[PDB]
C-alpha cells in the first residue's frame, strides 16, 4: 500500500540472488515481504520520532534510526 | 559504486509516506539514504532465512510460510511489559 | 510459553548526574525449574555509529532460577565518558536491559536517555572539551520498549531443527 510493488519485488530478487540464483518468491510471499516492510519501517518512524522528541528536536536525523535499531532489539 | 549496487526497493515518496505514518514530522535529507540501508539489512536477514527454509524443502520457489516464519526472528516489541 | 517473563523495571533516580550510578528495580517470574542461568546485562550505547562504543555497566547472574515472582536491583557504575566520541556524548543515546538463558537471549528492554548540560550557557555554546560534571541524564523512563524473542527453554523438552 504505502511500498509500490514492482521496486521492491526488484530489490528482493537481487537480494535473493547473493543467496541462491535461479530462485523465484511466489506473489503471495513477497507480498508478506512486502506488507512486513512496510510495518517494520513504520514502526522504526515511530521509535525514531520517540529518539527525536526525547533528544528536545523536531527533526528526525541518521542518528534517531541507528539508536531505534538499538532500542527495539538490535542483533 | 556500481547500477547494481544502488538498486531500490523504495522510493522517496515512499520513505515520506512511511515516515509520516510513523508519526515523524520533519527530517533530515540523510533520512532517505539511511533508511535504504536499514531495509537491505532487514530485508537480507528474512531472506537469508527464508531461503534457508526453501532449499531444506527442496524447493526452488520460496513461500509465505518460509517467509512468515523468517520474520519471528526479530521478535516482538512493544511499549511496557504486557 | 516463556518460562521467564519480565514483569516490570523501575527506573529509581532520574533525572540524574551524568556520573551518578543507575539504579533499576526488576521483577520477573519464573513458571518453572530450569536447568540453567539466567543473565541479566545492562549495556550503555557510546555511539549510534557502531556497536565498538558499547560500554557494559552491569551484569547479575543467576542460577538456578527460583520458581516464583523474582526481584533484584542494580546500581551499575556509570559510563566512562573518556570511552565515548566527545561528539556524541551530551546527546541522546540508549541503554539496553536484557536477560539471557542459557546464552539464548529471551527479552530486551532499551530507553532513551538525553544527556544535557545543566546550565544555560553550555546549552547554548557548548565546550569542545566536554564538562562531564555538568552533563544531566533523563531517561525516558515512562516509555521502555521492550521486545521479546521466542526462544528453546528445555533443550531435553524441545529441538531447534535449526540451530545457529
Ligand atoms: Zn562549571
Amino acid at each position: 500500500a504505502l511500498i509500490r510493488k514492482l521496486p521492491f519485488q526488484r530489490l528482493v530478487r537481487e537480494i535473493a540472488q547473493d543467496f541462491k540464483t535461479d530462485l523465484r518468491f511466489q506473489s503471495s510471499a513477497v507480498m508478506a515481504l512486502q506488507e512486513a516492510s512496510e510495518a517494520y519501517l513504520v514502526a522504526l518512524f515511530e521509535d525514531t520520532n520517540l529518539c527525536a522528541i526525547h533528544a528536545k528536536r523536531v527533526t528526525i536525523m541518521p542518528k534517531d534510526i541507528q539508536l531505534a535499531r538499538r532500542i527495539r532489539g538490535e542483533r | 559504486k556500481v547500477l547494481r549496487d544502488n538498486i531500490q526497493g523504495i522510493t522517496k515518496p515512499a520513505i515520506r509516506r512511511l515516515a509520516r505514518r510513523g508519526g515523524v514530522k520533519r527530517i533530515s535529507g540523510l533520512i532517505y539514504e539511511e533508511t535504504r540501508g536499514v531495509l537491505k539489512v532487514f530485508l537480507e536477514n528474512v531472506i537469508r532465512d527464508a531461503v534457508t527454509y526453501t532449499e531444506h524443502a527442496k524447493r526452488k520457489t520460496v513461500t509465505a510460510m518460509d517467509v512468515v516464519y523468517a520474520l519471528k526472528r526479530q521478535g516482538r516489541t512493544l511499549y511496557g511489559f504486557g | 510459553s516463556s518460562i521467564v517473563s519480565l514483569l516490570g523495571i523501575k527506573v529509581l533516580n532520574n533525572p540524574a548526574k551524568f556520573t551518578d550510578p543507575y539504579e533499576f528495580e526488576i521483577t520477573f517470574e519464573c513458571l518453572e525449574s530450569l536447568k540453567h542461568d539466567l543473565e541479566w546485562k545492562l549495556t550503555y550505547v557510546g555511539s549510534s555509529r557502531s556497536l565498538d562504543h558499547d560500554q557494559e555497566l552491569d551484569s547479575i547472574l543467576v542460577g538456578p532460577v527460583p520458581v516464583g515472582v523474582n526481584k533484584f536491583v542494580f546500581s551499575a557504575d556509570p559510563p566512562s565518558a573518556e570511552l565515548i566520541p566527545a561528539s556524541e556524548l551530551v546527546s541522546v543515546t540508549v541503554i539496553l536491559l536484557s536477560c539471557s538463558y542459557d546464552g539464548r537471549e529471551f527479552v530486551r528492554v532499551g530507553y532513551y536517555v538525553n544527556n544535557e548540560y545543566d546550565e544555560e550557557e553550555l546549552r547554548e555554546n557548548p565546550p569542545a572539551k566536554v564538562q562531564v560534571d555538568h552533563i544531566v541524564r533523563n531517561i525516558l523512563a515512562e516509555k521502555p520498549r521492550v521486545t521479546r524473542f521466542n526462544i528453546v527453554w528445555d533443550n531435553e523438552n524441545e529441538g531447534d531443527l535449526y540451530p545457529p
